[PDB]
């Protein structure tokens, strides 16, 4: 006998539940956080 | 603050929470509660 989960899944019926790097300061570099990109100098305010 | 017992003024709000549930919502009432300073404890 096996352990065969059938997966099956609602998908874009609605709004979705089911979905990191270190901080480099003072160099031009890409970056992209939890829901926006860029491409910048990342420094302290 | 009390100046003249009642509510005017500029107010600022802020989000608290989101559900992202997806269904609509047509009609609310509100729980309320009764105490006295409702049969038996009046309001
Ligand atoms: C949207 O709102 C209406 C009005 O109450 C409701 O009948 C309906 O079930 C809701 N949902 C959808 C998916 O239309």
């Amino acid at each position: 006998p096996y352990r065969v989960v059938v997966l099956s899944f609602e998908l874009l019926h609605a709004p979705a539940t089911v979905c990191s790097t270190n901080l480099v300061k003072n160099k031009c570099v890409n970056f992209n956080f939890n829901g926006l990109t860029g491409t910048g100098v990342l420094t302290e305010s | 603050n009390l100046v003249r017992d009642l509510p005017q003024g500029f107010s600022a709000l802020e989000p608290l929470v989101d559900l992202p549930i997806g269904i609509n919502i047509t009609r609310f009432q509100t729980l309320l509660a009764l105490h006295r300073s409702s049969s038996g404890w009046t309001a």
